[PDB]
């Protein structure tokens, strides 16, 4: 029968364990989303440790709904955890209302409940970012949640490491109005911006949300469009 | 089973028999029915034997509970109030209990009637039981607000003497007690044999 | 020192130095002495004064027809374990309708005490109950600990200075099994004025015997009985 | 032994957070109240407006029963807890039993409750002191205060806030027998008392009366402008 | 339990100088229907008593697992102690009185007989939990057959052998070959005496049928 | 489907004399037409000043009669005093209203002296309602007994007839004559009678057998 | 059972009940009130479960206090009837439900007086006269005769009289005295006890 | 050996949550509402203005919350989030109760004893957040309120935020209007506010926010008022500039 | 370190009972006597205002009809022990149609008196001394809050009952009479108090066999304190 939370205020209000996990996000893996003008493309940076590893293990493009995904900057583990809440969540709109729950449902829902998170004891906040992309209703959209509840909503964006450099990246190259694969094109400019050199099928992974649908892209396609996307 | 109360001018009159029956078989001819509350309150059995004991001894209690807490005496409305706060509980369940409650108030006398129905009022003139309606008839035949003393304890006892005589369920005793100002008297306990002698002739 | 604060946390030698602080409080108590013969039990206390007029506090309390006790320590854990002792002897009393076996009621008491020995929040109990019980085989005699580890003997005596009576049980044990119930007795109190310091005598007043029998109930006295167990003595060797 | 937990008892036995809740109580706004024998009377001061407000929200006076008056001490949502809870037990008590609810009931209740509320643990007690006026048993008047401890205290007039003991005092060099049963004496006792505020500024004194069977009547400050023309015109007749 | 579905028949039991005999038979019929024509009705407590009954045998088997622990239990205490049939009669009885208490009761006819200390002992336990003590118990039918017989044979004589007693048992056991319908010609007799707790086999009976040829 | 409660017959007497208190009951136990035993005294010594007689349901006598024994405990053992007679009225009106709705089919009374040594019958119903009488017939054979008692001890509807106060001895040929003239008609009664006599001394027992069928 | 009247007028609320608390044989009680003040424009009536007129009266009546005390004004007659046909709604899905019949006369500074009529079944209801009884058909049936929107408060009061003058005619109980308030933009004022001569 | 104070006093008698709260409350961007009798308005100002986003939300502060009231707000935005969830959750079981709208007082109130409850016991990290309250009713018409986490609140017509709005406050008093429910000079005169108090050169539309609520018939409708028309009323105060420099 | 309520003293117990029976002795003092004639006692208001109504202050209540009572130390704890003691004497009277005998009432108060729990609240700071008249004539009665009850032949507490305690030992004896322990009484109160004896000061609780009704005396304490 613990828990006062945690969290006091700072003597000047600030907040220092979340801001303890926001390094822990900077301290995360790379990764960028870009909202194109059909849908948004999601591309992580997933360099195994070892030549030995499998990749076809761990997978961090992860739908919620077949129009519906996401990927996140933080850690795995935690990430399954609250990937399964966001799944059970969205198996209670469909319940509900019978209908696939809006992305802008499930950020005021999922972030609420991460917001219970800062604000619930017992442990630690989620040091988890996360990107949540779906093309709802025409509009494909893409939301930017924290650690510590919040969002925002971005044409482009990265998190993890050098994001303020493949931002200013994003910033200079990017614009409002390009495609799909053009989205892959830039994207994959400000991967290798700040990823290592050795970049293959494996070190990367893509997913995108079309109108028609999300469709999480394999290391096939990975390596057809990024056998020297330009 | 038959009991009246009514207050006038001095205070008000209690009175019952004292026959409690098994069915068609006599348990006992002398039976208080009329629970002695306080010094200052009296209550009878008017239905259910531990519905009236019980409930008016947790009634007594709860009265000197409050007396105990606000060093003062309760009233015959907050009595029967609290009584049918309590009696409520248990509505429909099966538990007959339709009681006087009689005492003084500081606004005077003090006259309330409850049943387990919820039916707690005030009034005048009441009287409970198999042979109620006799004693209805007598005592609403001779009722007056300005009767005296042994004028009322006459009135009540022919009262009884009459509901007993023409009721198999009431007899026994007849009890009779006169809530004053200050408290109720004891004022007699005669049997029916004595008033069949006294008022046959 | 900062480990010395709690129940669950070890010492660097092992040693939980509170339970050690409880047998302090234990050894705070007034000096009892229980003893048995092979037929009869007789359990003896100190009583103590608040002051003049204040009454002298017991130590000896009835709570079975064949079982007495004795106490030293903390008196309101030893009224819950009073009632939960006479708790358990209706239970079985009750539902078994039988008089209690004193070990299995006993290491019932150790059980009940070892939660409290045992977790976070819970402190131990001072206790000082020296246990005279009768079941089929007769006399037993137990005494316990804050430690709860309840011991069986033929005679013991905890208190203040209880360690003179205790060489007392060690030269007369021999004789405590086959004599009688008067002049063992006087041997009990042949123990407590050696619980005494010896610049005052053993009085009326402060003092109290229960006696329980294989054919004798439970019966505690105060200066009435105790004035024909006071004669029948010699003086101090001065 | 330490000036933390409400729990613990110093080395000579007290309790400090009772004593630093009566702290607060002690540095809050200032408030007097009298009983006449008919017309019971009270008033706080330091209405202090600030231009830019509505003032009928900050009202520190109000009524659980029709029969009876509230103000406190201290802060004022603590407060504001006590009175809407004693308006559900007020009218509890009027639901049970169809008596008018008298003082020493609710004070207990409210005293009561402060108390056992300071018992149980990790619960930050009520830093305020309540003033009770209720004229009911046959309109008698009647005032009470509590405490931070949570002790029901009868007085015969009251003051409280900052210099409590100043205005209290001169409550003593005030006490006449006479104030009372000439209710006009008792508007000029309340306006002493006003008159003798540690400010009296004139216009941050808010009063409220109650003839024991009318309502909770709210004065003007133009009829006590008048009492400070006639409390003024009074040392002037003493000069 | 409202509704039992394998129930036995009437047990005897009776004491005699020096212990107690109880006798049963071995059949478990469900309904009009035989379909268990060799049971075992009778728990054999370790030394001292042992527990015939009727009724529900699963209920007998759930008592038998339940007591059995218990005296698992106190055996495993060491203490030198154990239950004396009285108390075996007393917790059965708050058993079955908390039992019927809950409304839920346990179709069950049971009878403690424990000699120990030198004393017999015959106690009765209802279903209802209506219990006493008797120096001779005939449930079932045997209440209205072989119970006239009992006490006709205790009025005619207090005190009794175990061969008296014994060959009584044999022919009033008999008699409920006779007319029981719920019968069979297989039964155990056990004993509870100082010498210990004894378990016969599958004795049988010896009937007559010489008036059939009679009109 | 299970019925909770049986008749397990019964029959008590018990007589509030002068300074005695005489509870004789039959120990004859029947249920419909089989005797279980002939032996079931319905009389229990509680203390010296208190014998209790139980009939009705056979399970709830004995475990009310261990319940009140346990709170005999409890009242002496909590204050090392015995209690009253009619505080063991009050507290056993209290359980008995404390299974309202599932009652007792029981009928009790409780004999014993008061603090004047004096005798104290308390009758009861199944519901817990009591007061102190004189004599009291519970059981089958009420009817059976109380005009008697009436006309003996009451001396009711009798003309110039005195009241001398029934002594001891006549009261125990009362008692054997009352007993075997219900035995002649009740079929719940017989065998056996266990007779107690609550004095300021102690307590007498006493049983005189009856007839055997 | 026994009668209720809830009259609306154009500015005024004639309401009338009974003083009777007879009981299956006698009458009881002859001067009986079951008009309830909820507050200086809203009244209650009610005919039910005894026990449950009085304890919801109870509930009712306090909690519309507790509003006027706490918030210190008075509630709507129209929400304030919602909250309680709210009441009756959590009571009627319950171990305990009610059967009281209830009928509520409010006022309003701007829609003037108001007229709610509820079951025991919790039904909201927006009238212009409503009853109870046997009563309920032979005087609806008369005012239905009589209904006049735009109608005096006198004629409302002549015509109750003429109403309970043929309720005196064909009816079986005895019903003889009769209570009566009226609403008007002050608020609650009683009109005298409605009694009759039979013959 | 862990815990923090989260229930109690500093030392000599004062507070400590609320006073670092009230700390994170003046560090966050302005809003006002001013002084209207047909409506009411409420400017605020716009935080994390980067380029980027996408800014289809069209409510950042206010919370328009049942039919005819909004808020605008400050402090911690998920955790004002649960409380306007949480508010419109009671409000709207008001709703439920009676039918009728809420008399947004014992609402203020309600949610000042939710925060409430959280400063006296529980001893968690309380909301350090103060709101805005806007709204109408049949008994005071168009209402303003200010959210503490002390529990306490405030009816106001000229209300007040943290470092940013000091200067704006003694702006309302030294040029506090009165008796005039003129929106457009409301209007000047917060752009006069948002003019000097906001550093914004030029006073941008997209670094601020405006939006209105006003009495139509029955339905007291919530102008949430488009970005042209804050252009020219940039442009119309930037010309009230140009009056002020006629007397250069 | 002040190891609270589950911390023994290295020696001994609870370093917060000892701040309890510590709180006791700031308190005022009383002093109850029993005589065999019936059990006076009295205690020590200490009024300190003008406006200080002295009839407000309460000390002995009164528990049962033959029951008086004396606090000493924590006020509306001691008096939440009244009512539910006396709930519980009517609870004996309640199931026993009699009253509760006064060493068992405080036995009753006494199980309590160390049932503070603040998991599975504080411990109290409360002396009491009890009067009562049982079916063993008058009794006089002192606990504490570490419930260690003893029956006392006359007691004083609060401040200065050492010295109260002592002249106390010096003036009892077996065979004291009523009026004789009543002045004498006072005599040891303006002994121990620094303010003059008038009415205000103090207030007596005589219980008798013949008077169990009536633990007061009213306005003739006046001329008892124009006795001396």
């Amino acid at each position: 029968g613990y828990s006062f939370s945690l969290t006091t205020f700072s003597p000047s209000g600030k907040l220092v364990q979340i801001e303890y996990a926001l390094a822990a996000v900077a301290g995360g893996a790379p990764s960028v989303g870009i909202k194109a003008a059909n849908g948004v493309v999601l591309a992580t940076e997933k360099k195994q440790k070892s030549i030995l590893y499998d990749e076809r293990s761990v997978h961090k493009v992860e739908p919620i709904t077949k129009h519906i995904g996401l990927v996140y900057s933080g850690m795995g583990p935690d990430y399954r955890v609250l990937v399964h809440r966001a799944r059970k969540l969205a198996q209670q709109y469909y319940l509900v209302y019978q209908e696939p729950i809006p992305t802008a449902q499930l950020v005021q829902r999922v972030a609420s409940v991460m917001q219970e998170y800062t604000q619930s004891g017992g442990v630690r906040p989620f040091g988890v970012s996360l990107l949540i992309c779906g093309w709802n209703e025409g509009r494909p959209y893409l939301f930017q949640s924290d650690p510590s509840g919040a969002y925002f909503a971005w044409k482009a964006t990265a998190m993890g490491k050098n994001y303020v450099n493949g931002k200013t990246f994003l910033e200079k190259r990017y614009n409002e109005d390009l495609e799909l694969e053009d989205a892959i094109h830039t994207a994959i400019l400000t991967l290798k911006e700040s990823f290592e050199g050795q970049m293959t099928e494996d070190n990367i992974e893509v997913g995108i949300c079309n109108e028609a649908g999300f469709r999480r892209l394999t290391p096939t396609e990975v390596k057809d469009y990024l056998a020297a996307i330009a | 089973t038959t009991t009246l109360a009514f207050k006038f001018r001095h205070g008000v009159i209690v009175a019952a028999d004292s026959r409690a029956t098994a069915g068609a078989y006599i348990a006992s001819q002398t039976v208080k029915k009329v629970i002695e509350i306080n010094p200052y309150l009296l209550g009878t059995m008017a239905g259910g034997a531990a519905d009236c004991s019980f409930w008016e001894r947790l009634l007594a209690r709860q009265c000197r509970i409050y007396e105990l807490r606000n060093k003062e005496r309760i009233s015959v409305a907050a009595a029967s109030k609290l009584l049918a706060n309590m009696v409520y509980q248990y509505k429909g369940m099966g538990l007959s209990m339709g009681t006087m409650i009689c005492g003084w108030d500081k606004r005077g006398p003090g006259l309330y009637y409850v049943d387990s129905e919820g039916n707690r009022i005030s009034g005048a003139t009441f009287s409970v039981g198999s042979g109620s309606v006799y004693a209805y008839g007598v005592m609403d035949r001779g009722y007056s607000y300005d009767l005296e003393v042994e004028q009322a304890y006459d009135l009540a006892r022919r009262a009884i003497y009459q509901a007993t005589y023409r009721d198999a369920y009431s007899g026994g005793a007849v009890n009779l007690y006169h809530v004053r100002e200050d408290g109720w008297i004891r004022v007699s306990s005669d049997n029916v044999a004595d008033l069949h002698e006294k008022y046959s002739g | 020192n900062q480990y010395d604060n709690d129940v669950t946390v070890w010492s660097p030698q092992g040693r939980i130095h509170q339970i050690e602080y409880a047998m302090e409080a234990v050894k705070q108590g007034s000096a009892t002495v229980g003893l048995k013969s092979k037929t009869h039990a007789v359990l003896v206390a100190l009583k103590r004064a608040q002051s003049e007029l204040a009454a002298h506090q017991k130590k000896i309390l009835h709570v079975d027809n064949h079982i007495g006790i004795s106490i030293a320590g903390l008196t309101a854990d030893a009224r819950l374990l009073c009632n939960f002792m006479r708790q358990e002897c209706l239970d079985s009393r009750f539902v078994f309708d039988r008089p209690l076996p004193v070990s299995r009621l006993v290491s019932l008491i150790g059980s009940k005490t070892q939660i409290p020995t045992q977790r976070y929040g819970r402190r131990p109990y001072g206790v000082g109950l020296l246990i005279a019980g009768y079941d089929d085989m007769g006399p037993h005699i137990f005494q316990t600990c804050p430690s709860a580890n309840y011991f069986d003997c033929r005679a013991m005596s905890i208190g203040a200075r209880s360690q003179s009576a205790r060489t007392y049980l060690e030269r007369h044990m021999s004789e405590f099994m086959e004599c009688n119930l008067n002049e063992l007795v006087k041997h009990g109190l042949r123990a407590l004025r050696e619980t005494l310091p010896a610049e005052q005598d053993l009085t009326t007043k402060n003092v109290s015997i229960g006696i329980v029998g294989k054919d004798l109930e439970f019966t505690i006295y105060d200066d009435d009985d105790v004035s024909p167990f006071l004669e029948g003595l010699e003086e101090r060797p001065q | 032994s330490y000036d933390r937990a409400i729990t613990v008892f110093s080395p000579d036995g007290h309790l400090f957070q009772v004593e630093y809740a009566q702290e607060a109580v002690k540095k809050g706004s200032t408030a007097v109240g009298v009983r006449g024998r008919d017309i019971v009377v009270l008033g706080v001061e330091k209405k202090s407006v600030a231009k830019l407000q509505d003032e009928r929200t900050v009202r520190k006076i109000c009524a659980l029963d029709d029969n009876v008056c509230m103000a406190f001490a201290g802060l004022t949502a603590d407060a504001r807890i006590v009175i809407n809870r004693a308006r559900v037990e007020c009218q509890s008590h009027r639901l049970t039993v169809e008596d008018p609810v008298t003082v020493e009931y609710i004070t207990r209740y409210i005293a009561s409750l402060k108390q056992r509320y300071t018992q149980s643990n990790g619960r930050r007690p009520f830093g305020i002191s309540a003033l009770i006026v209720g004229f009911d048993f046959d309109g008698t008047p009647r005032l009470y205060q509590t405490d931070p401890s949570g002790t029901y205290h009868a007085w015969k007039a009251n003051a409280i806030g900052r210099g409590a003991k100043s205005v209290r005092e001169f409550l003593e060099k005030n006490y006449t027998d006479e104030a009372i049963e000439t209710d006009d004496l008792t508007i000029k006792l309340v306006i002493k008392a006003l008159l003798e505020v540690v400010q009296s500024g004139g216009k941050n004194i808010e009063l409220a009366v109650m003839r024991r069977d009318q309502s909770l009547k709210i004065l003007n400050p133009e009829e006590i402008e008048k009492y400070v023309a006639e409390i003024e015109k009074e040392k002037e007749e003493n000069e | 339990t409202q509704n039992p579905m394998v129930t036995g028949t009437s047990v005897l039991g009776v004491k005699f100088e020096g212990g107690v005999v109880i006798a049963a038979d071995m059949l478990g019929s469900y309904g009009s229907l035989a379909r268990f024509r060799n049971i075992s009705r009778i728990m054999r407590v370790n030394n001292s008593t042992m527990l015939g009954a009727s009724g529900d045998y699963a209920d007998f088997q759930y008592l038998k697992q339940v007591l059995g622990q218990m005296v698992i239990d106190e055996e495993l205490l060491g203490d030198g102690h154990s239950y004396s049939p009285r108390a075996i009669h007393s917790w059965l009885t708050r058993a079955m009185y908390s039992r019927r208490s809950k409304m839920n009761p346990l179709w069950n006819t049971m009878v403690i007989g424990g000699y120990a200390d030198g004393e017999s002992f015959l106690g009765y336990v209802d279903m209802l939990g209506v219990a006493y003590e008797a120096p001779s118990l005939a449930t079932g039918y045997g209440a209205y057959l072989a119970q006239p017989l009992l006490r006709e044979v205790l009025e005619k004589q207090p005190v009794l052998s175990q061969t008296e007693a014994r060959d009584l048992v044999e022919r009033c056991m008999r008699v409920l070959y006779y007319r029981d319908a719920r019968s069979y010609n297989r039964f155990q007799i056990a004993t509870v005496t100082e010498k210990g707790v004894e378990i016969e086999g599958p004795l049988s009976t010896e009937t007559n049928w010489d008036i059939a040829h009679m009109i | 489907r299970f019925s909770p409660y049986v008749f397990n017959g019964g029959t008590i007497l018990a007589i509030a004399g002068e300074d005695f208190a005489i509870v004789a009951s039959d120990t004859r136990l029947s249920e419909g037409f089989s005797i279980h035993t002939r032996d079931s005294p319905k009389c229990y010594k509680l203390t010296d000043k208190t014998v209790i007689g139980c009939s009705g349901f056979h399970g709830d006598c004995l475990t009310l009669t261990k319940i009140i024994e346990a709170r005999l405990k409890m009242y002496k053992h909590s204050n090392n005093k015995a209690m009253t007679t009619g505080a063991i009225a009050a507290m056993l009106s209290t359980i008995l209203y404390s299974r309202r709705f599932f009652p007792y089919y029981v009928y009790n009374i409780i004999g014993g002296l008061d603090e004047e040594g004096k005798g104290a019958v308390y009758s009861f119903d199944p519901v817990g309602s009591y007061q102190r009488d004189s004599f009291k017939a519970g059981g089958s054979a009420s009817a059976m007994l109380q005009p008697l008692l009436d006309n003996q001890v009451g001396f009711k509807n009798m003309q110039n007839v005195e009241h001398v106060p029934l002594s001891l001895d006549r009261a125990m040929r009362l008692v054997k004559d009352v007993f075997i003239s219900a035995a002649e008609r009740d079929v719940y009664t017989g065998d056996a009678l266990r007779i107690c006599i609550v004095t300021k001394e102690g307590i007498r027992e006493e049983t005189v057998s009856l007839r055997k069928d | 059972m026994e009668y209720l009247i809830g009259i609306q007028g154009p500015d005024y609320v004639l309401v009338a009940s009974d003083r009777v608390a007879a009981s299956n044989i006698v009458q009881m009680k002859d001067d009986h009130d079951k008009m309830f003040k909820m507050s200086e424009k809203i009244l209650l009536l009610c005919v039910g479960e005894a026990g449950d007129t009085v304890q919801f009266a109870e509930y009712i009546q306090k909690n519309v206090q507790l509003y006027k005390m706490r918030n210190g004004y008075e509630l709507s007659p129209t929400a304030a009837a919602n909250f309680t046909r709210r009441n009756l709604a959590d009571c009627l899905r319950s171990r305990t439900p009610y059967h009281v019949n209830l009928l509520l006369a409010g006022y309003d500074e701007h829609e003037g007086p108001a007229l709610y009529y509820m079951d025991y079944l919790a039904a909201l209801a927006k009238a212009p006269f409503a009853a109870h009884g046997y009563g309920a058909f032979l005087t609806l049936s008369i005012l239905d005769r009589y209904y006049t929107p735009t109608i005096s408060r006198e004629r409302a009061v002549e015509l109750l009289r003429k109403c309970l003058e043929e309720l005196q005619k064909r009816f079986i109980l005895n019903l003889p005295t009769f209570s009566v308030r009226i609403i008007d933009k002050n608020g609650i004022h009683d009109l005298d006890n409605i009694s009759f001569p039979k013959q | 050996r862990y815990d923090s104070r989260t229930t109690i006093f500093s030392p000599e008698g004062r507070l400590y949550q609320v006073e670092y709260a009230m700390e994170a409350i003046g560090h966050a961007g302005t809003c006002l509402g001013i002084l209207a009798n047909d409506g009411v308005l409420l400017a605020a100002e716009r935080r994390n203005i980067h380029k980027l986003l996408d800014e289809v939300f069209f409510s950042e502060k206010i919370y328009k919350l049942n039919e005819d009231m909004a808020c605008s707000v400050a402090g911690i935005t998920s955790d004002a989030n649960v409380l306007t969830n949480e508010l419109r959750l009671i409000a709207q079981r008001y709703l439920l109760q009676y039918q009728e709208p809420i008399p947004c007082e014992q609402l203020v109130t309600a949610l000042c004893d939710i925060k409430q409850a959280y400063t006296q016991f529980g001893g968690k990290r309380p909301f350090g957040v103060s709101l805005l309250y806007i709204g109408w009713d049949k008994h005071y018409g168009f209402q303003l309120y200010q959210s503490d986490p002390s529990g306490n609140y405030g009816g106001w017509k000229a209300t007040c935020i943290g470092n940013n709005s000091a200067a704006a406050v003694s702006m309302l008093k030294q040029d506090y209007k009165e008796g005039e429910m003129t929106l457009k000079s409301a209007l000047a005169l917060a752009i006069k506010v948002l003019n000097k108090t906001m550093d914004v050169s030029k006073l941008s539309a997209e670094k601020v926010e405006i939006a209105t609520l006003t009495r139509e018939n029955g339905k007291t409708v919530i102008r949430v008022l488009k970005q042209k028309e804050v252009e020219q009323l940039i442009k119309k105060h930037e010309e009230e500039e140009a009056k002020a420099e006629r007397e250069k | 370190y002040d190891r609270g309520v589950n911390t023994f003293s290295p020696e001994g117990r609870l370093f917060q009972v000892e701040y309890a029976i510590e709180a006791i002795k700031l308190g005022s003092t009383a002093i109850g006597i029993q005589t065999s004639e019936g059990v006076c006692l009295a205690v020590e208001k200490r009024i300190t205002s003008p406006l200080m109504e002295p009839s407000s202050i309460e000390k002995i209540v009164e528990i049962d009809a033959h029951i008086g009572c004396a606090m000493s130390g924590l006020i509306a704890d001691a008096k939440t022990l009244i009512d539910k003691a006396r709930v519980e004497t009517q609870n004996h009277w309640f199931t026993y149609n009699e009253t509760m005998t006064v060493e068992s009432v405080t036995q009753a108060v006494s199980n309590l008196a160390l049932q503070f729990g603040e998991e599975d609240s504080r411990p109290f700071g409360v002396a009491l001394l009890f009067g009562g008249v049982d079916e063993k004539g008058p009794q006089l009665f002192h606990m504490d809050p570490s419930g260690t009850f003893v029956q006392c032949d006359a007691r004083a507490i609060g401040s200065a009952s050492e010295g109260a305690q002592s002249s106390l030992q010096e003036v009892y004896h077996k065979s004291m009479t009523l009026k004789e322990a009543i002045k004498s009484s006072l005599i040891i109160l303006k002994q121990v108090m620094e303010e003059k004896l008038n009415a205000t000061n103090i207030e007596l609780a005589t219980v008798q066999p013949g008077q169990n009704f009536h633990m007061f005396t009213k306005e003739e304490l006046e001329e008892v304190i124009k006795d001396i």
